[PDB]
C-alpha cells in the first residue's frame, strides 16, 4: 500500500471522525440559541455530510459563533479530505504514464 | 382504448373486507404510480394512497383511518387495494388512476361503487314506459324504461345498445325499503318510431345481469 | 399537508360568457397545480396540468394561469357540455391533495 | 487511450448512472414523507445534478433518511468524478512538460 | 420563541367516536411535533412522535398526521382511559415548546 492510498483512507477516516464530533459539537454549540435549527442529532450528523461536501442546501446552518467555528473545520476537514483523494488519483495517473513510457 | 378497468360494484356486509382490482394497458413503465382516490356521494376526491407496482412500495395519506392495504402483481399489470372492517362512512365509489411520476393522473379508471349494507343483491326490474292509447304526438316522442327495484347501486342504462346519445335523462336512484328505482327517457322523431326500433339495455354491475327491453306502442 | 380552496363553489355564468374558476394554496406551490373536469357521474378528466399547460384532446376554449398561491382555470365561451365539477390538485408536496370543488351552472 | 482518459469517461458514465438512479430511489425514498419535494422525476433528475456538482441552491433537498443516504452518494459520485477529470488533466500536463524538457 | 396553539381547549365526543386534537405552529416546524398524553395527576406520556410515528405500548387507536403549521392528533373510537389533557411539543428551533393543552370528554 503507497503512501497516497493510506493518506486517503487515513482523510476518510479522519473527515468521518470530524463528521461525528461535528455533529455532537454543532448540537452543543447551537442549544440556547433561540431561532437555532441545528439542536438534534440525527439531523446535525445531515448537516456535517452536507457541510464536509460543500453543497450547502441551506436547510441547515450554524448561528452561534462555536456553531459556527465548528462549521469551518467540517468545510476544511471535508475539503482537504476530497482534495486529497484527488491528488491520490493524480499520483496513480502519473505512476500508469511512467511505466506507459518505459520509465 | 381503456387503460384502467375497474370492477364497477361490490357488495360488502358491515365489519367485512374487499379487495378492488385495476387492470392496466397500454404503456406501463417501471416509474409509474397508481393512486386511489375515495369520493363518497355528493362529496368531493380524497386521496387515499399510492403504490409503484414495479418496486412493490406504497403510501398511504395519514390524514384519515387506515382502512387500505396496497398490493401489486407485476404479471398481470394489476393494482390491488384491500380495505377491511368498513362501516356505512366507506360507502363511495372508489377510482384508480395512473401518475407518471410526473405529478397529474393522466387517466382514471371509471371508479367502483362499493356499498356497506347488510341488504341482499337483488337485479332490478325492467318495464317499458310507451305512451298510452290517447297522447297525440309532436314532431318528437319520448319513450322510457322503467328500472324498479334492485341493490346495490349503480345501474347502467343505455339506449340502442349505446347508439342513442341524443335525447337521453336517467333520473337518480330514490331508495324505497331497502330497494332502488330510477327511470330512464329517450327523445327521437315521432315518425322514427316505431318504424325504427327502440330498445334500452340495462346493466347491474352487482348481480352481473345485463336485460334488454324493447319499447313497442301498447297494443 | 397543502390544502387547496376552491371558491366560490358554484359559478353561475351565462352562456358564451367567459368563465374563472380560482384555485388558492395554502402555501407556495410553483406551478405544481392541476385542473381536472368531472361530469354527472363520470369519472375526472385531466383538463390542465402544471397551471398552464394544455392537455390534447381539450378544447382550446380551456386556459390556466397562476404561480405560487394564486391559480385559475379559465373558459372562454362556457357552453353546456361544459356543466361539471371542477377540481384542482397540486403535486408540489408529498401528498397530493385536491380542492374542494366548484360546479359550473349555466 | 491512455488509463486517465478512460477513467474520466468511466467515471462520466458511471456519473450519469449515479443521476438516474438517484432519480429514481430519492422520489421512492421521499414519498410518504410529509412535506417532501423531492417526489416527482423531472425535478429529482435536476436536484441529482445539481447535488452531484455541489451548486446547492436549496431548490430542493431530502428530508428522509435514505433519500438523504441516496443525497450522499451522489454527492461523493459527483465530487470523486470532477476530481477525477481533474487527476486526468494532471497528468496529460505532466506529460506534456516532461516532453518538453526531452525526458 | 415558537408557539404553538391548541384550540379547541376541550373537545366533547360520545363514546366510540373519533376525536381529532389541532395543534397549529406559529411558523412551519415540518414534522417536528411531538404529542403527550397526561392523565388526572398524572406525569406526560409520550403517544406520538415527529407528527405520526407511533410508540410502542400504545394504543392503535391514536394516529397523527400534519406537516409545516398544521398538526392533528387522532383517536378512532374514544374509550374512558383516554380522559386526559393532550399536549403538544416541537423541537424545530430552540427552545423546545408547549401547546395551551386540551381536555378530552366523553
Amino acid at each position: 500500500s503507497a503512501l497516497h492510498w493510506r493518506a486517503a483512507g487515513a482523510a476518510t477516516v479522519l473527515l468521518v471522525i470530524v463528521l461525528l464530533a461535528g455533529s455532537y459539537l454543532a448540537v452543543l454549540a447551537e442549544r440556547g440559541a433561540p431561532g437555532a435549527q441545528l439542536i438534534t442529532y440525527p439531523r446535525a450528523l445531515w448537516w456535517s455530510v452536507e457541510t464536509a461536501t460543500t453543497v450547502g442546501y441551506g436547510d441547515l446552518y450554524p448561528v452561534t459563533l462555536w456553531g459556527r467555528c465548528v462549521a469551518v473545520v467540517v468545510m476544511v476537514a471535508g475539503i482537504t479530505s476530497f482534495g486529497l483523494v484527488t491528488a491520490a488519483l493524480a499520483t496513480w495517473f502519473v505512476g500508469r504514464e511512467q511505466e506507459r513510457r518505459g520509465h | 382504448q381503456v387503460q384502467l378497468q375497474q370492477p364497477g360494484a361490490e357488495l360488502v356486509k358491515p365489519g367485512a373486507s374487499v379487495k378492488l382490482s385495476c387492470k392496466a394497458s397500454g404503456y406501463t413503465f417501471t416509474s409509474d404510480w397508481i393512486h386511489w382516490v375515495k369520493q363518497r356521494p355528493g362529496h368531493g376526491l380524497e386521496w387515499i394512497g399510492e403504490i409503484i407496482p414495479s418496486y412493490g412500495r406504497a403510501n398511504y395519506n395519514e390524514k384519515i383511518q387506515k382502512k387500505a392495504t396496497l398490493t401489486a402483481d407485476k404479471s398481470s399489470s394489476t393494482a390491488f387495494m384491500q380495505l377491511s372492517s368498513l362501516t356505512s362512512e366507506d360507502s363511495a365509489v372508489y377510482y384508480c388512476a395512473r401518475e407518471r411520476g410526473d405529478g397529474y393522473f393522466a387517466v382514471w379508471g371509471a371508479g367502483t361503487t362499493v356499498t356497506v349494507s347488510s341488504a341482499k343483491t337483488t337485479p332490478p326490474s325492467v318495464y317499458p314506459l310507451a305512451p298510452g292509447s290517447a297522447a297525440q304526438t309532436n314532431s318528437m316522442v319520448t319513450l322510457g324504461c322503467l328500472v324498479k327495484g334492485y341493490f346495490p347501486e349503480p345501474v347502467t342504462v343505455t339506449w340502442n345498445s349505446g347508439s342513442l346519445s341524443s335525447g337521453v335523462h336517467t333520473f337518480p336512484a330514490v331508495l324505497q325499503s331497502d330497494l332502488y328505482t330510477l327511470s330512464s327517457s329517450v327523445t327521437v322523431p315521432s315518425s322514427s318510431w316505431p318504424s325504427e326500433t327502440v330498445t334500452c339495455n340495462v346493466a347491474h354491475p352487482a348481480s352481473s345481469t345485463k336485460v334488454d327491453k324493447k319499447i313497442v306502442p301498447r297494443d | 399537508d397543502i390544502l387547496l380552496t376552491q371558491s366560490p363553489a358554484i359559478l353561475s355564468v351565462s352562456p358564451g360568457e367567459r368563465v374563472s374558476f380560482s384555485c388558492r394554496a395554502s402555501q407556495s406551490i410553483g406551478t405544481d397545480i392541476h385542473w381536472y373536469q368531472q361530469r354527472t357521474n363520470g369519472s375526472p378528466r385531466l383538463l390542465i396540468k402544471y397551471a398552464s399547460e394544455s392537455i390534447s384532446g381539450i378544447p382550446s376554449r380551456f386556459s390556466g394561469s397562476g404561480s405560487g398561491t394564486d391559480f385559475t382555470l379559465s373558459i372562454n365561451s362556457v357552453e353546456s357540455e361544459d356543466i361539471a365539477n371542477y377540481y384542482c390538485q397540486q403535486s408540489n408536496r408529498w401528498p397530493f391533495t385536491f380542492g374542494s370543488g366548484t360546479k359550473l351552472e349555466i
